[PDB]
RNA sequence: AUAUAUGCAUAAAGACCAGGCU
DNA sequence: ATTAAAAGATAAAGTAGTTGAGCCTGGTCATTACTAGT
DNA sequence: ACTAGTAATAACTACTTTATCTTTTAAT
């Protein structure tokens, strides 16, 4: 009962759905697009934006808050972020299933 | 047409055709295009959800980016502040990626391009899993082993338990 | 739908420990959240001795929703359980 | 804060873009389309209430209120004071206000008769008796869901709610 | 091991550093007094409170 | 460099809520003087990249005693080495 | 095993109905066994014949 | 149950003991010391 | 430092029946925490400003269905993990049946 | 140092200075780096 | 505008007043917390019917706060703007930039730009009015608008109309 | 028209390794 | 009438997970050859 | 004409899989 109030009504989860994201999914929960691989701008704090540290992703301190949510660390849960590939990469957990589905389906229609 | 036999080998993909056979390699882009003409009909006989857990989507094309709360940021000493195992991992994906795309607007030396994709996938990989049978694990720059998302969730000491 | 008919409830005319212990603990909040009392208070402080003193009396306003694993449910009130 | 009958609609694979607005191509959006769900569930048809209609349900609302907390005793100030809060009170007397002034039909045998007369969306015999029409052309310009309907007869029917109902 | 391991008690303020118990109490805790070190929880509401008087006492 | 030294509010940020009147000018507490849990007996500050922040070692929260010896020599850098051996009885 | 069942119930859009307790106690909601086995109601006819 | 079962576990020519109790929650393929009991008739 | 409630310790609460006192011990004892989800996606992206009460869903474009839980941090931490390994937990508060 | 695994680990160890008889009890000790308990057991050669 | 809605409130009981009188007490709260009010998916609430004796149905006992939680459901009178459709208002305020209407509680505003070049506003008239030839606007005057924007800010709806088509103006 | 700012009264290292305790 | 073709049973071998609870203490957290300031 | 940052340099039990086998069937 310590949490600050909010109008959202509450209860309790009732039902888990398990699944992949998908890329158009992955592009809309993101908030900004990570690019940048130096996390510095020139050692005078004021992270690089677009980086791995940037603003929008979430607030860890008490000097800054998130510029996303507007809370602080204390209430902020985090906000995701999406990086583009430049090329396909495989999952490594799913390294053996892919295979199995390779032997499933044909590899020029794609029919079973 | 006749299909070809799939094996694994790590982290890649050998197709063989019987036709002497032709052995290839089995590239994430046109797994993924193949895997993008599937009915959903045949996607739904085959277990999979139209909906929720489509095939393709099992081939990684964009990565997410977890909130600094999942890698808190960590101080070696006092003022400096150092970066947790997965802020260097993405760190170096990210590099990874960079040097594809940069390598990729110029020349193409084709083994050049593909001896980057792979330890691109290593990195991946490693991220998502660094304890990968058959070969070297992925290690940090202090020598220890990278610790990966997969590391922290099971275990006894890991998240679950 | 899903309510059980009165005459038609099979479930045990008891009140298992569990019941017990729960309608105690909340009867015991709701007291101490000052809530009317439908019995007479002597000397006890403790609103724990509050509840058990209206259980003993059966005077307790909850109702208990027995589920089936089904999900149907059978509704008991605290007045017709028979307690220990 | 309050909740209605019609929810669910999960996140699809495939969004859809028939969303928005608009009542030239009579599309009301989900949480006002042709079939509702009554407290038991059954499908019923949209209910559409004229500006007529209107003023009878809210003075019988009015009056039921007062029979329930005054108990058995006319003024637009009268029903605002019925209610309680500010803000309650405030959009009370501005609906009533606004109600009063542009009802066609103000009583109740006229109300019976257009009933009557009315016995299809909801919504284009809510604008029919709603806002007043005395041609064709400017029924049909108004709203655009009396020009298409193929089966239109509106010299009839405006000769009805010119004569019959309230000129 | 077992649910006796773990059991609702009752306060009794003491001076000095060391928990005591009843003798006859040890042997479903499966405890002896040379060295053995135990633990306490506190319940902060009413309804565990009678949950723990009336089911693990 | 980091310094020895006692510690103030007016030049030094983050000082810890412990005790630091047990402390002499060159910011080690003197033996022989009896001192209580959360005290401060070596006063160190460094200063950043108020110029300077306290890093001062406190005593033990669940521990008393009274200093016994205080130690300062050279390390091999060339910069200060203090050691504070604190005796109880049990 | 946990990120291997995770895996294949993501690639099998599997659902859990948190009917059991052990998913109950991973999302500190109160699982359905001893006292959580019901549900506490108001009875309003007893305060009303009050 | 699971707990009444396993306590007395703590506490403890055929193979008995421990490694019996193992070999038969894990249903063993393979038995350190099969056995048949085969009774004859009365007469 | 605390004390460590361990699975042996919840089993005996388990065998012992007393629920409330086990989810007071693994949630107000512990890192409880409120979070945000939208009731049409399922997942943890709900952007929540509570100085002004403005709640909304980048992907769904919803404002108005989102309900608010109350988990354990760690609980908060696997979910995000999971979305960063692109598995997609997500947590409705009804039954579809 | 670069070579943090696959070496034998334990070697050295901190003297113990809790009493003399503990300091020559660790001065005096063997080890081996098997981390089965046939090789735990009180050989007759050990006498 | 007028529609007649099903809806659902989920009420909060404290245990201070659980009493004989307690059912009055809900259908109290149902009375102020429900009439007078906007909602993003159902518009301007108008008013309830037969508030008199709804059923508030069995509360839920929350576990660990001991309040009751009632699931009462209703039928309502509401009202909801709709793009595109014509409707007729009473101005309030005119303006060079634009004037005011109001459609029951709700504010619509017309721009300059949405009114027909014949009408021009004139500050010298009493009141300040839109006038044009045999065409007179002044404060409180009966006019015929179009919705073309309705945008929502909870407790609020904003709603802007135009009169650039035919058989739309004064009346 | 104000007047400069020349200022800041708590931040939480965590992960591994080794040796012991019942 | 008898034996080449081969689809399929299945025997044999390669691979992979995983190990009783908690509690305390102390120690560590690289390294050095390339290229720019004064 | 010299210096210091500085960045890159385990057995036990189980399952699963593969190739071998071969028996089987229709074809020589
Ligand atoms: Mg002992
Ligand atoms: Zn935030
Ligand atoms: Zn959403």
């Amino acid at each position: 009962s310590q949490f600050p109030y909010s109008s959202a009504p509450l209860r309790s989860v009732k039902e888990v759905q398990f699944g992949l994201l998908s890329p158009e999914e992955i592009r809309a929960i993101s908030v900004v697009k990570i690019e940048y691989p130096e996390i510095m701008d020139e050692s005078r704090q004021r992270p690089r934006e677009g980086g791995l540290n940037d603003p929008k992703l979430g607030s860890i301190d008490r000097n800054f808050k998130c510029q996303t949510c507007g809370e602080g660390m204390a209430e902020c849960p985090g906000h995701f972020g999406h990086m583009e590939l430049a090329k396909p990469v495989f999952h490594i957990g799913f390294i053996p299933k892919i295979k199995k589905v390779c032997e499933c389906i044909c590899m020029n229609c794609g029919k079973l | 047409n006749t299909q070809p036999v799939v094996r694994k080998d790590g982290m890649k993909l050998w197709g063989t055709w019987k036709k002497q056979p032709e052995r290839k390699l089995l590239t994430p882009g046109e797994i993924l295009n193949v895997f993008k003409h599937i009915s959903p009909e045949d996607c739904f006989r085959l277990g999979f959800n139209e909906d929720y857990a489509r095939p393709e989507w099992m081939i990684i094309t964009v990565l997410p980016v977890p909130p600094p709360q999942v890698r808190p940021s960590i101080a070696m000493d006092e003022t400096t502040q150092g970066q947790d195992d997965l802020t260097h991992k993405l760190s170096d994906i990210l590099k990874a990626n960079i040097n594809v795309q940069k390598l990729e607007m110029d020349g193409s030396p084709q083994h050049i391009i593909n001896e980057v994709e792979q330890l691109l996938q290593f990195h991946v990989a490693t991220y998502m899993d660094n304890d990968i049978a058959g070969q070297p694990q992925a290690l940090q720059k202090s020598g220890r082993p990278v610790k990966a998302i997969r590391a922290r969730l099971k275990g006894k000491e890991g998240r679950l338990r | 739908e899903l309510a059980i008919l009165k005459e038609e409830r099979t479930t045990t005319p008891y009140l298992t420990k569990y019941e017990r212990a729960r309608i105690l603990g909340t009867r015991a909040l709701q007291i101490s959240m000052n809530a009317p009392v439908l019995v007479d208070i002597e000397g006890e402080t403790d609103p724990l001795q509050i509840a058990m003193k209206e259980l003993s009396q059966r005077k307790i306003p909850l109702v208990i929703r027995r589920y089936l694993p089904d999900g149907s449910y059978e509704d008991w009130g605290c007045d017709e359980l028979i307690v220990d | 804060v309050s909740t209605s009958t019609v929810g669910a609609r999960r996140r699809r694979a495939k969004q859809q873009v028939d969303d928005e607005e608009n009542a030239t191509l009579l599309r009301l959006g989900p949480e006002f389309a042709l079939k509702q769900y009554d407290h038991d569930g059954n499908e019923h048809d949209l209910i559409a209430l004229s500006l007529s209609e209107s003023r009878l349900l809210i003075r019988e609302a009015l009056k039921a209120r007062s029979r329930a907390r005054n108990g058995g005793v006319i003024d637009d100030d009268e029903l605002a004071k019925v209610t309680s809060g500010a803000v309650a009170n405030g959009v009370v007397k501005k609906t009533l206000d606004y109600l009063n002034t542009f009802a066609r039909f103000k009583d109740e045998e006229t109300c019976t008769a257009v009933d009557q007369l009315l016995h299809l969306h909801p919504f284009e015999i809510a604008q029919l008796s709603s806002l007043g029409c005395e041609d064709v052309d400017e029924a049909i310009t108004l709203i655009p869901s009396l020009a298409a309907k193929k089966e239109v007869n509106l010299q009839r029917i405006l000769d009805e709610l010119n004569r019959l109902e309230d000129p | 091991l077992h649910k006796m391991s773990m059991m609702a008690h009752r306060v009794k303020v003491m001076p000095y550093s060391t928990f005591r118990l009843n003798l006859s109490v040890t042997s479903p805790y499966n405890a002896d007094f040379d060295g053995d070190e135990m633990n306490l929880h506190v319940p902060q509401s009413e309804e565990t409170r009678a949950e723990l008087s009336q089911l693990c006492a | 460099v980091e310094e020895f030294e006692k510690p103030t509010r007016a030049t030094t940020l983050r000082l810890k809520h412990g005790t630091y009147e047990k402390l002499d000018e060159d910011g080690l507490i003197a033996p022989g003087v009896r001192v209580s849990g959360d005290d401060i007996i070596i006063g160190k500050t460094t200063p950043i990249p108020h110029t300077k922040r306290d890093a001062s070692t406190p005593l033990r929260s669940t521990e008393n005693g009274i200093v016994d010896q205080v130690l300062l020599t050279t390390n091999q850098e060339g910069l200060k080495f203090v050691k504070v051996r604190m005796r109880t009885t049990k | 095993e946990t990120v291997e069942i995770l895996f294949e119930a993501g690639a099998a859009a599997e659902l859990d109905d948190c009917r059991g307790v052990s998913e109950n106690v991973m999302l500190g909601q109160l699982a359905p066994m001893g006292t959580g086995a019901f549900d506490v109601m108001i009875d309003e006819k007893l305060l009303t014949s009050l | 149950a699971a707990q009444s079962i396993g306590e007395p576990a703590t506490q403890m020519n055929v193979t008995l003991g421990v490694p019996r109790l193992k070999e038969i929650l894990n249903v063993a393929k393979n038995i350190k010391t099969p056995a048949l009991t085969v009774y004859l008739d009365r007469e | 430092g605390g004390l460590r409630f361990g699975e042996m310790e919840r089993d005996c609460m388990i065998a012992h029946g007393a629920a409330g006192f086990l989810k007071e011990r693994l949630m107000e004892a512990s890192d409880a925490f409120r979070v945000h989800v939208c009731g049409i996606c399922g997942l943890m992206s709900v952007i929540a400003n509570l100085k002004k009460n403005q709640f909304e869903c980048r992907s769904c474009k919803n404002k108005t269905n989102i309900y608010q839980l109350h988990i354990p941090y760690a609980a908060k931490l696997l979910f995000q993990e999971l979305m960063a390994m692109n598995i997609a937990p997500r947590l409705y508060t009804e039954r579809s049946g | 140092q670069k070579k943090a695994m696959s070496s034998r680990a334990g070697v050295s160890q901190v003297l113990n200075r809790y009493t003399y008889s503990s300091t020559l009890s660790h001065l005096r000790r063997t080890n081996t780096p098997i981390g089965l308990a046939k090789p735990r057991q009180l050989h007759n050669t050990h006498w | 505008m007028f529609f007649l809605k099903d809806l659902s409130l989920i009420l909060t009981l404290h245990p201070s007043y659980f009493g004989p009188q307690m059912n009055q007490y809900l259908r109290e709260k149902l009375l102020t917390d429900v009439e007078g009010t906007c909602t993003g998916q159902f518009g301007y609430i108008v008013t309830v019917l037969d508030g008199m004796n709804i059923d508030v149905g069995k509360g839920r006992i929350i576990p660990g706060s001991g309040s009751a939680e009632f699931e009462v459901k209703y039928r309502a009178v509401v009202w909801k703007p709709f793009k595109g459709e014509v409707v007729d208002a009473i101005v309030s305020n005119v303006s060079p930039i634009g004037f005011f209407a109001d459609v029951g509680p709700l504010n619509v505003f017309v721009s300059t730009r949405l009114i027909p070049d014949n009408l021009v506003y004139n500050p010298s008239n009493s009141p300040p009015a839109y006038m044009s030839n045999d065409e007179l606007i002044t404060k409180g005057s009966k006019v015929r608008l179009k919705v073309v924007g309705t945008r929502t800010d909870v407790n609020e709806i904003y709603a802007i109309g135009s009169i650039k088509e035919d058989f739309l103006g004064a009346i």
